């Protein structure tokens, strides 16, 4: 059931036709950007994981 | 990391001769320039105290 | 006079009960973030001290 399992993939990702698998192990993920903001009794601190 | 006028170490009136050729680069952000030209405007904001 | 001297501390800082002093010298300060913006006759330059 193609239309069922095709819906599970995320909206941003649309994969191409071919895939040359040449191993018994494949990592899959995404490269996201995190913008953290910290606050406590001592004070405030702002950072960013690129 | 600030400059007070008392670092001159001379009460009274004087005129200063600034050496513009021997301007060393100790700590450089992207803002940092060596050659100023005309009317210099610097606008800074301090946030995230801890 | 606790309430008088307690007011002098900055609004962001609220210190904890104990402090194990183990020397004859203590530095105290804050880690701030500076967002500088420069403009002169040559052009504009924008930086940030993290």
């Amino acid at each position: 059931m193609s239309s069922l399992l095709n819906s599970l993939l995320p909206e941003y990702f649309k994969p191409k036709t071919n895939l040359n698998i040449n191993s018994s192990r494949v990592q899959y993920g995404f490269n996201a950007r995190i913008d953290m903001q910290y606050e406590d009794d001592s004070g405030t601190r702002k950072g960013s994981r690129p | 990391g600030r400059f007070l006028y008392t670092d001159v170490k001379y009460e009274g009136q004087t005129a200063f001769l600034v050496d513009m050729d021997t301007v060393k680069a100790r700590d450089h952000c992207w803002v940092s320039i060596v050659d100023p030209n005309g009317t210099m405007n610097l606008s800074y904001k301090m946030t995230n105290f801890r």
